[PDB]
């Protein structure tokens, strides 16, 4: 915590308000503290060879925001994640509760890198066809996962990417996981 | 003749604790005195009786399921038992006696729904007209569920528990606590007699559990404090009157056991002042409510 | 939507109309290529007609705030089911089409509940037939 | 000393957004009662439109104004004898709202046109559906008798000012229009005599 | 103080479409609806639509600072109309313009006759490169129908008053010549305020002569 | 900050058809509508198929650039006229082209005659190898109909105006050439453009000399 800390968030713009087992404060550009907080997590159980787990809240903040406004939710967040599947980390909102390796690769790997190589290589796709996709799969209807892939048949996206999207949307952890790995990709292709 | 007070509130309260930001779910005995004391006022009653026979608690949460007492501090998973802060009547002899587990803790716990706290954040205009900004504040609330209420008990002569009832029904139109005129604390007030709390009281135990915050005569302290087990809380804040002074003027800081704190010697309590100098004395209660149990 | 119990009590539900789909689907090599071809032969202009019929009672009934079918509604149900049946006659591929889907079934049922729920969920059935032969051309 | 009740209803007569995340996701949201869902509008968000409109029609600083609503000013403390609640999504509009499956608040797109490249920039706004009302609480306290019925006065001249102006959100945008339908004004506390007073 | 009501209708010339967004739409049917009341599920003018369009079309008429980046950077009769958000120069805004409500008259003069409040319209567009049309339909209000508008003036200077108005009458006439809502280019939104009504609702000031 | 007006009449030379969709219809009836005006029931020409023919029409005049994918790679003209999308380019569109209505002087004339302002074609699809025919019933504003147009020109350049005015009649000769709606390559939609009264109706520029 005080000195092998120091390393890991090396190269990071992450600035740490205070450290410790018992209780962890960082503020850091988003894409940073996630990163920085799934490699923590990997080095913890190294340095622990296992049989120590630990549990975070990530909130996106916007910087005029109060600090004591982003401490206190995040709080909240870090609790979520605490209570129960204390391993799991908090992500952005209450709903979003993953498994350090399901957000590292179910999600940040498995969908987010895909759809990242699809959306740039393609001329006739955009954050528009993206929100499209985000808009179905946020209504939950059983309608939008036909509509999804009506949508999918259109995009002319990589079969093995349309098939791997409807399947997701298809399993419930998927699609969470599609959801916010969407929805981490507009964050980032974001201006 | 102790009276049963329930409270259900129809708007959300705000009970600051130290700041306007934060909330708590229940008030200090004291904080009902001190707004039992101004609404006797406000109607011109003789505060003889407040100040010289009324014993109240502080505000317990109650659900339809039961009613929550304070957590005795008594020696006994330690997170568990920490964590737990209310204990429900029928639960409390259990809870005494030991007979509780962990498990049973994070039940008793779990069980409590008084509410649901919130933060609501509202903006102040004022000097936008002279050129100035909007200034964004914070209030911290607290919703109870529709079930959910906080209880006091309140003891006394006839006299005062007839004056008692006149101020509470006019304390319902007031409300209680903080930003109480700008939207919150408004609150309906039954006064009944309860066969549970009264049953509960007719105990003689060995320990005494303070049911309000309450602290103890110098001569009272040196007698009571062997063997305690008890939370000090500081008591302290503004002056709010027209007449006190020409401004706003913190009253003296007050150390006061908190509900809960366990006396092998049972001490009454006493109606301190903690006014400076001011146009009229401002009383803080501290008098003392025993609930007395067998451990 | 369990809008309705198929010959063998299979349900009718989006699900369905995905499966329904996938079972008449055939790759037949014709001149090499391999070419899909849906419940022998059904086109996508054909189906883009049967779904503008849907959509004009739809767009009555969707905007209507009432719930029950409104008399035109259900004269526009019936007069449906006349054309489902003239697109049968007329083509073999629409007949296998309405007799593998039940839409024609369906229309009366919707009649008999009056309801604009069914109604919204017969509409969503016969999208997803055309969502799905989309997908799976 | 008098508590005199002013109960009545809110009618939500243009989209109401009194305020108080995910990308594509409505980026203001109403202020709902956190166990109910329901929305709300804040009891201090009625007084303070009802002060400011009552400060430019007398117009602050007035002695009726600080009279009304409390001022903590050095020598001039005075208690709020208007003491107006949050008022609450009523049941009957819950109830018309069920029947049609009518969400209680409605997602608003809004885009701005920037002057120097013309390009729109995408909001979307959550204001409480028109038709909804909520029951509005107020309590009078009789700190004078001599000064109840100009109070009153006030508090109508206020009322009507508020009925042709907006509460609080964009309202100069065609946000916020309410009505007031004041279903009863009765003394709670008190011998007073209130059945001649008015709000309408 | 006081507070001048401007009531009248509003005419559509030809087919208004202000699109709403927020549902997922069915395959086949409207890819972009119109803003509707959700109770009255009836189309609506959002005040916000009209004072937007107002307050452009009257900045053209003035005249706009040459990299004119912000619209409190307006003209001073701008700010003062439509409202203002400088630091420390927080201009109220006189105009409150409320959201158009479909008139009951063009309600009826429409459930007579049986003619549907919204018309949807089937348009495409031809790529340059393969000459390939892809359809759209968009919905769009029918021409009959009419729109009841509700203005509030607030009189917070009694002496600039009739300027304002000036000011509100030249900003319309300019919205009578240019259109409404989306697509206003293609033959889309041209209105009138064929009605008006002002009257001193709030107050004494006389409102005869405006 | 000037709107000019032109106001006049397009006429039908043949046989106009412009597509409309989601209209019922009779089993060995019209299967073809023409696009037709919701609370007249007359025959309508849509402001957004004018626009798109003269626009099509100029740049492929002028001359498309190799390779052109987008409506915005037209011509500068062609996008300060009809309008520009651009990313970090936004042009704004000086011609606001509207619906054309059928006009109460054509519509007279027809009840005069007691015509029906829309005729109906027998048209078919004829295999060249089996003879098998296919036959179809389409619906075509009958010849001779007169359509109001009124188009809104903006003048954001004093200068670019003489140009732009003289883009705009070249486009008018094209359409003239060229016809409007479809099949035209089978006959149907040839038109002719008169024009009324060219008035500036906003600002101070002078339109006579246009």
């Amino acid at each position: 915590f005080k000195f092998e800390l120091s390393n890991i968030l090396k190269g990071a713009r992450i600035s740490v308000i205070y450290s410790g087992g018992d209780d962890l404060f960082l503020i850091g550009a988003w894409d940073d503290v996630i990163s920085k907080a799934l490699v923590l997590r990997k080095a913890f159980t190294r340095f622990s060879a296992g049989k120590l787990t630990f549990s975070a809240g990530i909130g996106m903040y916007p910087v005029k925001y109060p600090i004591s406004k982003m401490a206190s939710e995040t709080g909240v967040l870090e609790d979520l994640a605490k209570r129960g599947e204390k391993n799991q980390v908090a992500l952005w909102n209450d709903s979003k509760v993953f498994g350090w390796s399901q957000l590292e690769e179910q999600i940040l790997k498995e969908k987010m890198i895909p759809l990242q190589e699809a959306l740039t290589n393609s001329q006739e796709h955009g954050k528009s066809f993206l929100y499209k996709m985000l808009e179905l799969l946020r209504n939950e209807d059983q309608i939008n996962i036909a509509r999804l892939a009506y949508l999918l048949a259109r995009s002319s996206l990589s079969e093995e990417l349309t098939q791997s999207i409807f399947a997701w949307s298809q399993n419930k952890q998927q699609k969470v996981e599609l959801i916010t790995a969407i929805e981490y990709l507009v964050y980032q292709i974001r201006e | 003749v102790v009276k049963l007070v329930k409270l259900t509130f129809k708007s959300p309260v705000h009970f600051g604790m130290k700041r306007l930001s934060d909330s708590n779910h229940t008030i200090a005995a004291d904080t009902l005195f001190s707004a039992l004391i101004i609404e006797a006022l406000q109607q011109q009653l003789e505060l003889s009786h407040l100040l010289n026979n009324l014993v109240i608690t502080d505000l317990f949460p109650y659900n339809k399921t039961s009613y929550f007492l304070p957590k005795p501090l008594i020696r006994i998973g330690y997170k568990a038992f920490k964590k737990l802060t209310y204990i429900p009547v029928e639960n409390y002899s259990e809870y005494l006696r030991g007979e509780i587990d962990s498990l049973e803790a994070s039940k008793i716990a779990e069980s409590l729904n008084l509410g649901k706290a919130s933060l609501s954040t509202k903006v102040s205009l004022q000097a936008v007209d002279h050129n100035g900004e909007s200034e964004p504040y914070s209030v911290g609330n607290f919703t109870f569920y529709p079930e959910s209420g906080l209880y006091f008990l309140a003891k006394g002569n006839a006299d005062t528990i007839g004056q008692l009832e006149i101020l509470m029904h006019a304390l319902q139109y007031s409300g209680i606590g903080g930003k109480r005129s700008a939207g919150y604390g408004q609150f309906r007030c039954t006064i009944e007699d309860s066969g549970k709390f009264d049953s509960l009281l007719s105990q003689t135990g060995n320990i005494a559990i303070l049911l309000s915050s309450a602290m103890a005569s110098d001569e009272e302290l040196v007698d009571c404090l062997e063997d305690a087990r008890y939370l000090l809380k500081k008591r302290t804040g503004f002056v709010q009157s027209k007449t006190y002074a020409d401004q706003l003027v913190k009253k003296k800081d007050f150390y006061a056991f908190s509900a809960g704190s366990t006396f092998y010697q049972k001490f009454n309590g006493k109606i301190f002042d903690v006014s400076d100098n001011g146009r009229h004395s401002v009383y803080r209660y501290a008098k003392a409510f025993w609930l007395e149990g067998k451990i | 939507m369990e809008l309705a119990k198929t010959k063998t009590g299979e349900m009718i539900d989006l699900n369905f109309a995905r499966k329904v789909v996938e079972e008449n689907k055939r790759v037949k090599d014709n001149r090499g290529r391999q070419e899909i071809v849906l419940f022998n032969g059904l086109t996508t202009s054909k189906l883009r007609n049967l779904l503008e019929l849907i959509n004009h009672v739809y767009t009555k009934v969707y905007n209507s705030d009432d719930t029950t079918l409104s008399e035109d509604v259900r004269d526009e149900l019936e007069y449906l089911k006349v054309k489902f049946a003239y697109e049968s006659g007329r083509e073999p591929a629409v007949r296998t089409f309405i007799e593998k889907t039940y839409v024609d079934k369906l229309v009366d049922v919707v009649l008999k509940k009056n309801t604009k729920k069914i109604f919204l969920d017969y509409c969503k059935y016969f999208e997803a037939l055309v969502a799905y032969a989309k997908f799976y051309r | 000393y008098s508590k005199i009740r002013i109960v009545g209803k809110i009618d939500v007569l243009t989209g109401l957004h009194i305020g108080g995340s995910m990308i594509g996701a409505i980026a203001s949201p109403v202020v709902r009662d956190p166990y109910s869902r329901l929305p709300i509008i804040p009891g201090s968000s009625i007084k303070g439109k009802m002060r400011s409109l009552l400060a430019k029609h007398i117009g602050q600083d007035a002695p009726e104004i600080l009279r009304l609503f409390g001022s903590s000013q050095k020598g001039a403390i005075q208690s709020s004898r208007l003491q107006i609640s949050d008022a609450f999504f009523s049941k009957a509009s819950q109830e018309e709202f069920d029947k049609k499956d009518l969400a209680y608040t409605e997602t608003k797109f809004e885009n701005t046109i920037s002057r120097l490249t013309a390009v729109a920039n995408p909001r979307q706004i959550e204001r409480v559906t028109r038709g909804a009302s909520f029951d509005f609480h107020i309590i009078y306290n009789v700190e004078n008798i001599n000064e109840v019925m100009a109070d009153f006065e006030n508090i109508k001249t206020a009322i009507h000012l508020l009925e042709n102006d907006y509460l609080g959100g964009g309202g100069t945008r065609g946000n916020g229009r309410i009505r007031f339908v004041i279903d009863s004004i009765d003394t709670v506390v008190g011998d007073f005599d209130s059945s001649n007073l008015s709000i309408k």
